[PDB]
């Protein structure tokens, strides 16, 4: 085509929805950590996850306004990916980076493991 | 803006 | 802080949320222009437009599933405009840049406004 | 990846 393209435009609406995240405006579903709850958009998890991307195109699933993940997953990485699906930001660190790239292979977040598993590499 |  | 970025992470969302309203899926407001209706993800369309952020926020307005424009509203201005709202990208024409350029001014896309004004500007 |  001959479209013009404006480069800040998917940045501005990432922000955007964060925005309206912290805001808690039209959050539709609760992600259930063990002992802890998260807020979000299924439609930015969907765009951000593999494994909610299954979750809510499924027939019955797509309807659930909680879903509860596996009692392995530590609250602090989902808590980590949660921000960095909003954001692009990861805040990755030698004491959390184990339960990032667990949470991440958990959630299917491709780039995010690839990261961790370099920064891992590195430091071996 | 730019021509992608 | 000290996070890392992933450059295309804020692309890559704003692929799938397009790839999501393509497929029809967890659209949750259909919006009317005269005989045309527009299928969208309220939180994208306030992401993208001063109107929508207003519209969706209001207590009663955030609820419905049926948006009624202004019968002055051109059908393909607005869709020009939504297909700008998920892609970055703007079909600006000879022919449209009028209908594009009013429609982004009641849908409070204040960078549409400023990219037409520019583009009708160099044409006088 | 960047350094933001
Ligand atoms: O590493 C990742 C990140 C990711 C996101 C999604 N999301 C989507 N993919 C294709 N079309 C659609 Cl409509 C969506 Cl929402 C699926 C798989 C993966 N894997
Ligand atoms: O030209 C424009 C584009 C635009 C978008 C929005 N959206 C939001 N702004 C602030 N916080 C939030 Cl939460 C959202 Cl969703 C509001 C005004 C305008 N004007
Ligand atoms: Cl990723
Ligand atoms: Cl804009």
């Amino acid at each position: 085509d001959s479209c013009i393209q404006f480069t800040r435009h998917a940045s501005d609406v990432l922000l955007n929805l964060n925005r309206l995240r912290s805001r808690d405006i039209l959050t539709d579903v609760v992600i259930v950590v063990s002992r802890e709850q998260f807020r979000a958009h299924k439609t930015v998890l969907m765009a951000c996850s593999g494994l909610f991307y299954s979750i809510f195109t499924d027939q019955l699933k797509c309807n659930l306004s909680v879903i509860n993940l596996d009692p392995e997953i530590n609250p602090e990485g989902f808590c980590i990916l949660l921000d960095f699906m909003y954001t692009s930001r990861l805040n990755l660190r030698e004491g959390n980076i184990m339960a990032v790239m667990a949470t991440a292979m958990y959630l299917q977040m491709e780039h995010v493991v690839d990261t961790c598993r370099k920064f891992i590499k590195a430091s071996e | 803006w730019v021509i992608p």
